[PDB]
RNA sequence: UUGAGAGAUACAAUUUGGGAAGAAAUUCCCAGAGUGUGUUUCUUUUGCGUUUAACCUGAACAGUCUCAUCGUGGGCAUCUUGCGAUUC
């Protein structure tokens, strides 16, 4: 949700390596037969290959992320375009006032 | 035809002509830009070899 | 001090302080941070020299903020004591503005040092 | 083994190798331009033209451990290029603290410092040590003894790791050795009569060899135990082997190989021994050893074709008479060529394209006409060798073997 | 915007009409401004409260 | 295309003449 | 020092009038516009109204081309030119005030103290060179 | 007193006593930086070709300026609201500007004007790591570049390969001194348009904006793929 | 006479395109490109370019004392008629 603690926590884990508790939740909710994963950033190598997940992020993963980032709001959530921009700017102002002190 | 062959050669080879206030440049080809490194800057190559053939070292 | 951007090396700081000494002899510099900011406001400064040696450096790093508005070059030298020696007073000098002139004898030296400054911006 | 040709108005001023242990060899080279060019050794083409983001490159050097690359440019910049991303991918890293005069030669101390000789007669020392407070700013500046009646340029700079010195040759002919810490001269020799273009050293830095436009190779030695405990090079020896200049010198030293290699304005290579330079022997290579030919004849019409850079020429025996030539300037670079038996069609071919020309002897001249084939115009050719009067076999630069005028099955090799 | 002003401006900061009339005719400028009500200037007495 | 091109030229002249100059441009 | 203050505040008045007068004008652009095209015929042709769309009104001044009033003949034009002339004479007043304050400041700097000599150039533009001696 | 429109809606020319360029408001009532405000019932903020850089390209004539009132735009180099205010005015309340900068000294006033306009969302991270704001927004319709760093082509190439949809616009402002001084603007701008068409940016136009900036250019291109 | 190469700059016709008038012939407005005839700008190019030079600097104004500033008187109106600037 719009909880500032969870938002800024995943924001710090996105601006750093991506081994957050939500990524541990993803490792819980995708453990079927040590499946293949497409990470976004190559610097998240720890949660990319930590435990039973064949990860791949190179030079076409960016193309499929272009596709799924082009059409995040139209089918993935039950949300709308102004709602995605509002939650993005809430997260943005939170992380901005966190890094830039006041 | 003897006094303008280089003129018609260069005026047919060269690009980026003027159109009033404007200038219509050609973009180059991935063919040449991926087969060869770009040409040397003749200013600096002439500076280096003109230095090594300066008059103060008496070449012969 | 980390937050004193462009800092000069030894050769550039030697020729900066040489042109400061001959501008001080020609009465063409304003020594002191308030006089430097006055020349910044009036637009009659060629370049600003500051000292990365003051124990609050925040009494300095405000004239960068109106140097980058009037695109006047500014530079840091490591010693306020040596800047005061170069300016030719008995006190340490924190900042010094070399003022503008067009009939000046040392105009070529000022222009050479300010071009060497704006190479490192 | 191989030759990688460049075309019209292309030159090459510096080149450096890079071999991280376990990965392929990588070959970067500057020309007279604003880019670095990394070549893949398979095809013989550039696989990367990284435009360095400041000015015309004057020198190139490779880091020790070979993850970074210094390019020293005409506007006084030293630009670091991150090399360790894999073969082919080059990133910009950091522009070091600028200056006025162009930096003409570079060297690294280790992963830590980068030394650069400039065209104002000075030798700067920058710190390329990442995560230090003084990263990128130039720590020291040294000034060599200027010429009286002309400007002085420091042409060659090396670091000597056994001691802690920088050796430097400049355009007065003087060769100076500088203590790195304290950044200051230990001793200067007045060795050459004109500029010192290139100088190098051996493994344990008991010798420093040096050469330039006055065409002698000087050897500075520190091999005595007293020399090593006193840090005193002596001007040991001096040899005259080259004809015009020496623009490049390098040294290799292993268990069954210890030679310094040198070449210059005269086009030949010269091999000398490293630890036996003055005593031992030397070998001046031939100026060309045609492992790739530029001339072939055809017995009918008693004629011979020969191609230099981007032009072919044909003459007949009789005396002899130049019957035709093709200075094709739509081309930029040439490579190998073959004629049909009966002397009908010539085919010229470079690694980017190839082109086929019908020929008709009209008497004391020929008539030459292009015959269009876009498969030939698109293919890369190394070798064309004419099965028939019409059929040729084509070896492509990407290991394809066609048969035109189609595909030979070719098994794979154990890597 | 107050921090990037020189100390002479911070001296005369309240007394703009007296300042600019005493500059636009060639008279003597004020010396106190808005800073006159500081406790230290209250402790001073004479011409040294200008000082 | 007469009623479109003529009216477009008339509207373009009636706009562009009211911000332009002939002898004041060099001045 | 107080008539130097008078000339300096007059100069600062004209400086501020200059900058916030030139902030509210509009200057005709003069930039080398370049257009990149395909093989050779697109360069050989006229760039056929690719962004002009009239070759009479909306081609040759670029402050606003287009894709399709109180005496607009000379009154607005003379008002425009007169506001440009106002900014130009603000500039002339400011540079004359800068020069006269510079001479006033040189005289004031000259009559302070220290040793100095009258340096004369080729022309007769005199300057005063001060002895290398720091202030006690 | 008479407002005429421009080639791009949200950009107008206020003719009359001063025939000067102008945009709309999304800030109701007030200026942000002391730019002049013209009312014609309806509020308008004057753009300046000297105070800002995109306005100089408009005044020099940019036909397919891909900043346009039905899009969303990514601004890599503002440092303060003095240009992205006008970009939010021209893009209107339908879209969104992502003003991404690194130096957090004028990022204070960047975030301060992003408080007033919901059009403007700020990013306070350096534009050579777009992965650090992967998780904020993607798939912009036009990038803008005003970075004065030497790796302009590589920075906007990374940002356009991560966040620009196909066939969109690229507008890059190139300062000649931040790449190479002592050599003229013609060679350094030809070098940079070749460096940018090395990526999938077909160059469309460059112009030099000479009465407003010394030795600058604005290059537009379309992102191929 | 830069030996050669490239840019602006006058004259002439021949033209390329967007609009408006006409039956077309063609006209009219606008914006442009190119070739011949003059000036001129930039890069090599040789006798040699000057092979030294320029500038700064050391205790470098001042006994016929030098300089500054405020005044006083006088010359120059057959004109240094004098600028918040030295007219002698």
């Amino acid at each position: 949700a719009a909880n500032a603690l969870e938002e800024a926590n995943s924001i710090i884990e996105g601006k750093v390596s991506s081994q957050l508790e939500k990524l541990l939740e993803e490792i819980k909710k995708d453990k079927k037969s040590t499946l293949i994963v497409s990470e976004t950033k190559l610097a998240n190598a720890i949660n990319k290959l930590g435990l039973n997940f064949n990860v791949v992020s190179d030079a076409v993963t960016l193309d499929i992320y272009r596709a799924i980032k082009e059409y995040l709001p139209e089918l993935l959530p039950g949300m709308s375009d102004n709602d995605l921009s509002k939650m993005s700017l809430g997260l943005a102002h939170s992380i901005g006032r966190h890094k830039l002190k006041f | 035809i003897k006094t303008k062959k280089r003129k018609t050669l260069k005026n047919l080879r060269k690009d980026s002509v003027k159109r009033g206030k404007f200038r219509v440049q050609l973009l180059s080809t991935t063919q040449d830009s991926k087969t060869l490194p770009p040409k040397k800057e003749s200013s600096i190559i002439r500076s280096k070899d003109r230095w090594l053939n300066r008059k103060a070292l008496n070449k012969g | 001090n980390p937050k004193a951007f462009p800092l000069a090396d030894a050769a550039l700081t030697q020729q900066i302080l040489d042109v400061v000494q001959q501008a001080a002899n020609l009465r063409q510099l304003k020594k002191g941070a308030n006089e430097a900011t006055k020349t910044l406001n009036r637009g009659i400064s060629e370049f600003i020299i500051m000292a990365a040696d003051c124990e609050p450096i925040e009494i300095l790093l405000h004239l960068p903020l109106l140097c980058e508005d009037k695109n006047v070059p500014y530079v840091f030298v490591p010693s306020r004591v040596a800047l005061g020696r170069a300016c030719g007073v008995s006190r340490p000098v924190i900042a010094a503005s070399i003022t503008t002139n067009d009939a000046s004898a040392i105009k070529t030296q000022i222009y050479a040092v300010k071009d060497k400054i704006e190479t490192l911006l | 083994e191989m030759v990688i040709e460049g075309g019209k108005d292309r030159s090459i001023e510096g080149l450096c190798w890079s071999n991280v242990n376990g990965e392929s060899l990588r070959l970067f080279s500057i020309g007279g331009s604003t880019v670095v060019t990394e070549w893949d050794l398979a095809t013989g083409l550039p696989l990367r033209n990284y435009d360095c983001n400041s000015g015309v490159i004057w020198s190139i050097s490779i880091n020790d451990s070979q993850d970074k690359l210094s390019v020293g440019c005409d506007n006084g910049t030293v630009v670091l290029i991150d090399i360790s991303g894999g073969p082919g991918v080059l990133e910009h890293d950091t522009i070091l603290m600028r200056q006025e005069a162009r930096v003409l030669t570079l060297a690294w101390k280790k992963d830590d410092f980068v030394i650069g000789g400039c065209s104002d007669g000075r030798i700067r020392i920058w710190s390329a040590q990442k995560n230090d407070e003084n990263m990128g700013r130039l720590l020291h500046t040294m000034k060599v003894d200027k010429a009286k009646k002309e400007s002085t340029l420091v042409w060659s700079v090396i670091y000597l790791p056994r001691t802690d010195q920088i050796a430097s040759g400049d355009s007065t002919g003087s060769i100076k050795f500088w203590d790195f810490q304290f950044a200051t001269l230990n001793q200067s020799f007045k060795a050459h009569d004109a500029d010192v273009l290139c100088l190098t050293t051996d493994t344990d830095n008991n010798y420093v060899f040096s050469a330039g436009v006055d065409r002698k190779i000087f050897q500075f030695s520190q091999n005595t135990n007293k020399s090593q405990k006193n840090n005193r090079w002596v001007n040991s020896s001096n040899r005259l082997l080259h004809g015009n200049d020496i623009r490049a010198i390098c040294a290799y030293q292993s268990k069954g190989a210890d030679f310094l290699v040198s070449g210059g304005v005269e086009k030949t290579l010269v091999i000398n021994s490293l630890t036996s330079f003055s005593n031992g022997n030397y070998r001046k290579m031939p100026t060309v050893e045609p492992y790739s030919k530029n001339v072939l004849v055809n017995k009918e019409q008693r004629l011979v074709v020969s191609w230099s850079e981007s032009t072919v020429k044909i003459w007949t025996m009789g005396n002899y008479k130049l019957v035709c030539k093709l200075t094709l300037k739509d081309d930029q670079n040439i490579s190998t060529c073959s004629l049909s038996p009966d002397g009908q069609v010539l085919v010229v071919g470079r690694p980017s394209t190839t082109k086929v020309f019908h020929l008709q002897p009209v008497g004391n001249k020929l008539k030459v006409t292009k015959l269009d084939n876009d498969l030939l115009l698109r293919t890369s050719t190394k070798l064309v060798k004419f099965i028939d009067n019409s059929k040729i076999v084509i070896c492509s630069c990407e290991d394809d073997v066609f048969i035109v005028d189609q595909e030979v099955e070719l098994l794979e090799v154990t890597s | 915007s107050l921090a990037k002003s020189p100390a002479s401006t911070i001296q005369i900061l309240g007394a703009e009409k007296a300042l600019f009339r005493a500059l636009k005719t060639k008279h003597d400028t004020p010396k106190y401004g808005l800073l006159y009500h500081a406790s230290l200037v209250g402790q001073a007495t004479g011409k040294n409260k200008g000082k | 295309r007469k009623y479109l091109n003529k009216l477009i030229k008339r509207n373009s002249q009636n706009l562009r003449s009211w911000d332009l100059e002939e002898e004041v441009r060099d001045e | 020092t107080q008539d130097s203050n008078y000339v300096r505040t007059l100069r600062q008045i004209e400086l501020k009038k200059l900058e916030k007068g030139a902030k509210q004008l509009m200057f005709k652009s003069s930039g080398n516009h370049t257009i990149f095209v395909d093989s050779r015929e697109k360069m050989n042709e006229f760039t056929p109204e690719k962004f002009f769309n009239t070759t009479s009104e909306m081609v040759n001044r670029s402050e606003n081309r287009l894709t399709k009033s109180i005496m607009p003949k000379e009154s607005l034009d003379k008002k425009k030119l007169k506001k440009f002339k106002q900014v130009k004479q603000h500039l002339q007043r400011e540079t004359q005030l800068k020069q006269v304050q510079q001479r006033m400041d040189a005289q004031r700097e000259l009559l302070k103290k220290g040793s100095k000599k009258k340096i004369v150039d080729s022309s007769g533009k005199i300057s005063f060179k001060w002895k290398k001696q720091r202030k006690r | 007193v008479v407002i005429e429109p421009h080639r791009h809606a949200g950009v107008y020319i206020a003719r009359g006593k001063e025939d000067l360029l102008v945009t709309k408001n999304m800030a109701p009532g007030e200026s942000v930086y002391g730019e002049k405000r013209i009312s014609v019932k309806v509020e308008y903020r004057v753009w300046n070709p000297f105070r800002s850089k995109l306005a100089a390209g408009i005044m020099g004539g940019l036909d397919e300026l891909f900043i346009a009132p039905g899009k969303k735009v990514l601004y890599l180099g503002a440092a303060s609201g003095t240009s992205v205010s006008h970009v939010s005015d021209v893009v209107g309340p339908e879209g969104v500007v992502y003003a991404v900068e690194f130096s957090h000294r004028p990022g204070r006033e960047l975030i301060s004007m992003a408080k007033k306009r919901p059009n403007i969302i700020p990013i306070i991270e350096d534009a050579r790591h777009p992965q650090k704001y992967r998780m904020l927004i993607g798939m912009v319709d036009c990038v803008f570049a005003d970075v004065a760093q030497p790796d302009q082509a590589r920075i906007i190439a990374l940002n356009s390969h991560m966040f620009l949809k196909d066939q969109g616009g690229v507008v890059i402002s190139i300062k000649a001194n931040c790449i190479d001084s002592t050599v003229d603007a013609e060679t350094v701008f030809a070098r940079e348009v070749q460096k940018l068409r090395e990526e999938r940016i077909k160059p469309l136009e460059q112009l030099t904006l000479e009465p407003y900036e010394r030795d600058h250019c604005i290059v537009v291109g379309r992102y191929m793929r």
